[PDB]
């Protein structure tokens, strides 16, 4: 409902990013949170999804070993974490509560991406 | 309470106990059930009420159907193409016993023949529901929740 | 299955019919795939659930049809609300969204 | 029944003419509206069902909209071919086929 | 091509029921659900409710709902709204008609609506 997020993230040409996702004023554990990559002009890239009850995550395959989604569950803080980081990685993703993989399930179920992380800007800038 | 909430849902008759209490009272699980249908199938959805399809595929008890929720699915399991997709059994082989799970889905004896039992050959307990936005709502596409 | 919101850089000013062509691969029926708006540089809004559909927030100058896979988001009158980035998603198929089509201005 | 009505009924309007045409009911109806309109000298055409989603066929011209108690089939811009007298049924979920009265979107 | 022939118009009296009849003309019955059209005197449009011989139980009125008997027997060429427990309400003008779930592969001409004739019952 806020789903607050980092900001302008400074990572690096060969760091791991842990973007946070407060996951906000919703009961956390009756949800996943899904998470698309606003690569600058290019939509948004299908990033992954977290769920919030048991943590079956979809992954991206160009980010097979490089997302890898976790968080906070004690925090309600999402991390979704991805290596391979750099300037042609510096790009922006989101959170979103993963409606249509209803949780708990692994499994699709009505409704769409819910609601939205504010926004994790990674400056990975070289 | 998400229960009451609901647009008009036309079969909001609760077959089992009253439409009411099921938020208050405290049972283990209603072991909510998800399956298609339309509406002809939808009719035999009840307890007691065995028919068509309450008579070859989908039978419940005598009563404590948790508290079946029925509504026609038409923009949503059919187009006017006249929706060809979802199989269901009609002559499976006679009704199956109240609420049991059917991934049994036993072919038919229909005689006229030893081998197999099915008549000509394979005797389709797998009927794609075949219906139409065009059709009666008893023909209607029908998505259900029964507990 | 693929989503394509053709008219990346829709140029009709407020006040005038526009066509936004989204434009999906397959003939999906849009029980599933739907619309999502966000602020051009936000989260998306709920836009069009049922992708043609109009709910609550959206106002009638928002206009759109569509199906099989030239999803013509048909938009009426425009104005400034309607100057969001609009994302046609498609519920179908492990959800692909759409990266294009603005309506801009002058 | 809702006894299907539409409250617009006769909105005169030649070709564009921004257009409001709304099947409101007795009652309420939710997603169980259809919006007809019928083609003169033929059989009718069922152009939208609840409040929207148009068929394949009937273009996008006559477009349904509006969810509530009235539910608008607005033309966003009809041509001189657009004359079609709109009568609303109401598909209610077992059947029973309250249609209208006819609210003709016109040309000089 | 065809007319779905109807019974004809008679009144019929509270308490007890009404017969008509949708009768087969020449065939082109089977799938063509006979249901059943009303038509409220002047005030407004109805329904009956009909049959579904079409391999199943029957659908009912809406309007009346539990005392609507409508069965309808195709293969003995003829319909019926079988209405036990009619009062006065009825005062209409029954039709028999191809009620949209009723087009045949031929006949696509008279395209989900081959009506009837139509029935003047009253008291």
């Amino acid at each position: 409902v806020q789903l607050v997020q980092s900001g302008a993230e400074v990572k690096k040409p060969g760091a791991s990013v842990k973007v946070s996702c407060k996951a906000s004023g919703y009961p956390f554990t009756s949800y996943g949170i899904s998470w698309v990559r606003q690569a600058p002009g290019q939509g948004l890239e299908w990033m992954g999804w977290i769920s919030t009850y048991n943590g079956n995550t979809n992954y991206a395959q160009k980010f097979q070993g490089r997302v890898t989604m976790t968080t906070d569950t004690s925090t309600t803080t999402g991390y979704m974490e991805l290596r391979r980081l750099r300037s042609d990685d510096t790009a922006v993703y989101y959170c979103a509560r993963d409606y249509t993989r209803g949780a708990w399930f692994g499994e699709s179920l009505i409704g769409g991406f819910d609601n939205w992380g504010q926004g994790t800007l990674v400056t990975v800038s070289s | 309470s998400v229960l009451y909430n609901f647009a008009p849902f036309f079969a909001f008759k609760c077959y089992g106990v009253s439409p009411t209490k099921l938020n208050d009272l405290c049972f283990t699980n209603v072991y909510a059930d998800s399956f298609v249908i339309k509406g002809n199938e939808v009719s035999q959805i009840a307890p007691g009420q065995t028919g068509n399809i309450a008579d070859y595929n989908y039978k419940l008890p005598d009563d404590f159907t948790g508290c079946v929720i029925a509504w026609n699915s038409n923009k949503l399991d059919s187009k006017h193409s006249g929706n060809y997709d979802y199989w269901y059994r009609l002559f499976r082989k006679s009704k199956l016993k109240p609420f049991e799970r059917d991934i049994s889905t036993e072919i038919y004896q229909a005689g006229n023949k030893p081998c197999k039992g099915k008549g000509p050959n394979c005797y389709f307990p797998l009927q794609s529901y075949g219906f139409r936005p065009t059709y009666g709502v008893g023909h209607q596409p029908y998505r259900v929740v029964v507990l | 299955i693929v989503l394509t919101q053709s008219p990346g850089t829709l140029s009709l000013s407020p006040g005038e019919r526009a066509t936004l062509s989204c434009r999906a691969s397959q003939t999906v029926s849009s029980t599933s795939l739907a619309w999502y708006q966000q602020k051009p540089g936000q989260a998306p809004r709920l836009l069009i659930y049922g992708a043609s559909s109009r709910a609550t927030g959206i106002p009638d100058r928002f206009s759109g049809s569509g199906s099989g896979t030239d999803f013509t988001l048909t938009i009426s009158r425009l104005e400034p609300e309607d100057f969001a980035v609009y994302y046609c998603q498609q519920h179908d198929t492990s959800l692909t969204f759409g990266g294009g089509t603005k309506v801009e201005i002058k | 029944d809702i006894q299907m009505t539409q409250s617009p009924s006769s909105l005169s309007a030649s070709v564009g003419d921004r257009v409001t045409i709304t099947c409101q009911a007795s009652q309420d109806i939710g997603n169980y509206l259809n919006w007809y309109q019928q083609k003169p000298g033929k059989a009718p055409k069922l152009l939208i069902y609840d409040a929207s989603h148009l068929e394949t066929g009937v273009p996008s011209r006559f477009s349904g909209s509006g969810s509530g108690t009235d539910f608008t089939f607005t033309i966003s811009s009809l041509q001189p071919e657009d004359i079609a007298t709109y009568y609303c049924q109401r598909y209610d979920d077992l059947p029973s086929y309250t249609f209208g009265q006819g609210t003709k979107v016109e040309i000089k | 091509q065809v007319q779905l022939v109807q019974s004809g118009a008679e009144v019929k009296k509270p308490g007890s029921s009404v017969k008509v009849s949708c009768k087969a003309s020449g065939g082109t019955f089977r799938s063509h659900v006979i249901s059943w059209v009303r038509q409220a005197p002047g005030q407004g449009l109805e329904w009956m409710g009909g049959f579904i011989p079409l391999f199943g139980t029957t659908i009912y009125a809406q309007a009346f709902q539990g005392r609507v008997m409508i069965s309808a027997d195709e293969s003995t060429s003829t319909a019926y709204m079988e209405l036990s427990s009619l009062r006065s309400e009825d005062t209409a003008v029954y039709f028999c008609a191809r009620l949209f779930p009723n087009g045949d592969p031929n006949s696509p001409e008279d395209g989900f609506d081959i009506w009837g004739q139509g029935t003047l019952v009253t008291v």
